[PDB]
RNA sequence: CCUCGA
DNA sequence: TATAATGGGAGCTGTCACGGATGC
DNA sequence: GCATCCGTGAGTCGAGGG
């Protein structure tokens, strides 16, 4: 496998003469292909949280719980949402959508969630008071596609709906594999704290599992039909 | 075909946790370490060579190696893996004699 | 091996 | 015993008649 | 059935020189 391009067929997987194994490989036999030397482990951690969302009572989409992708309300025009607490602003962008976390002092005293379709009008680190617009949402806002809402409680007050949703989705971090270490974790694997993913000569530049997350290798150096 | 600086490095280290292994398999079975060693080289290469070992004191014929293998067999899992390891270890140090033989000629034309 | 002799 | 080292090298050919395998 | 490659034989006794 030339230098980073990676994988078309994924480790353990059945394979047919003449299947690609990459844009440049073409298999010439049938069997199970197998991984030589992934030079990069891409852990997916996955995270339960809890957030909350103001809408307009008659844009929402009353549902119990919402899937990736699902609609989750319609807005007919423009809408603000606004912050409900005074604190600084932790704005963590995931592939799509956002969180939108408030703290003051130390202790996070405001969880947001801005759907697609909801963008942010604030910057990492700002300092907002409370009825400051966090937020626009328009035309239609979507759960994104990489998080799903578990549950969903919600509670009317005036001519609005303020949802509180279990979220729970996965974020990724890559790790770069060099030579004289070696993976001793399968594929698809689920890791917990101080599981260790990649050993290595010495213990500064192994690989540990920092948190509750799944195991996905790729690149590997060659690729070995069997 | 000649090893990769992954593939080397990949089987050296096999070969090294193997050694350990029969270290382990020794401490735990009270065995003698050679005749461990042995017994796993021998299911590793075949039937068609097993041949009496100067060192052994016992001679090394498929019914002692076959008596010896099912008390390695006879272990609990987190001692049974240590046989693993070691079957490893042996085909590992195969193939890397096997991928540096070249380099042994390379060097006797000069003598 | 060679050269030489019969 | 630790840089890395990874497929050789010598190679003139002026006979002839036999059995026997090897091929077309 | 008939070309072709391989192997095995091709004087003795001397002497010397090595």
């Amino acid at each position: 496998l030339p230098p980073g391009v990676d994988a078309l067929v994924k480790d353990g997987e059945e394979v047919v003469k003449g299947q690609e194994l990459a844009p440049g490989v073409v298999s010439r036999l049938d069997g199970v292909a197998l991984y030589r030397f992934p030079r990069r482990v891409r852990v997916e951690y996955v995270k339960k949280e809890r957030a909350g969302l103001r809408l307009p009572l008659a844009a929402w989409v009353e549902k119990e719980a919402y899937k990736p992708g699902e609609i989750l309300a319609e807005l007919p025009e423009p809408y603000l949402f606004r912050a409900e607490e005074e604190g600084v602003v932790e704005l963590k962008e995931l592939e799509e959508g956002a969180f939108l976390v408030l703290r003051r002092e130390d202790e996070p005293v405001a969880t947001y969630f801005l759907p697609v379709g909801m963008t942010p009008l604030v910057v990492h680190g700002e300092i907002v008071e409370k009825g400051q617009p966090l937020a626009e949402a328009k035309g239609l806002l979507r759960m994104p596609r990489q998080v799903r809402a578990a549950q969903v409680e919600a509670e009317e007050e005036g001519e609005t709906v303020y949802l509180t949703l279990f979220l729970e989705w996965t974020e990724p971090k890559d790790y770069r594999v060099q030579p004289h270490m070696n993976v001793v974790v399968p594929e698809g694997a689920r890791v917990e704290a101080g599981d260790k993913i990649v050993a290595a000569i010495d213990p500064e530049e192994e690989v540990i599992a920092e948190a509750e997350g799944v195991v996905h290798l790729h690149e590997p150096a060659s690729i070995l039909v069997v | 075909p000649l090893l990769t600086l992954e593939e080397e490095v990949e089987l050296a280290r096999k070969v090294e946790e193997g050694m350990e292994a029969i270290k382990k398999l020794s401490e735990i079975t009270g065995l003698d370490p050679d005749l461990i060693r042995e017994v796993v080289r021998a299911k590793i290469l075949g039937s068609a060579r097993v041949r009496h070992i100067p060192g052994l004191k016992e001679t090394l014929d498929p019914k002692t190696v076959e008596e010896i293998d099912q008390k390695l067999k006879s272990l609990p899992k987190e001692h049974k893996r240590y046989l693993h390891i070691a079957r490893e270890g042996e085909a590992a140090r195969q193939h890397l004699i096997e991928a540096n033989l070249r380099l042994v000629v390379s060097i006797a034309k000069k003598y």
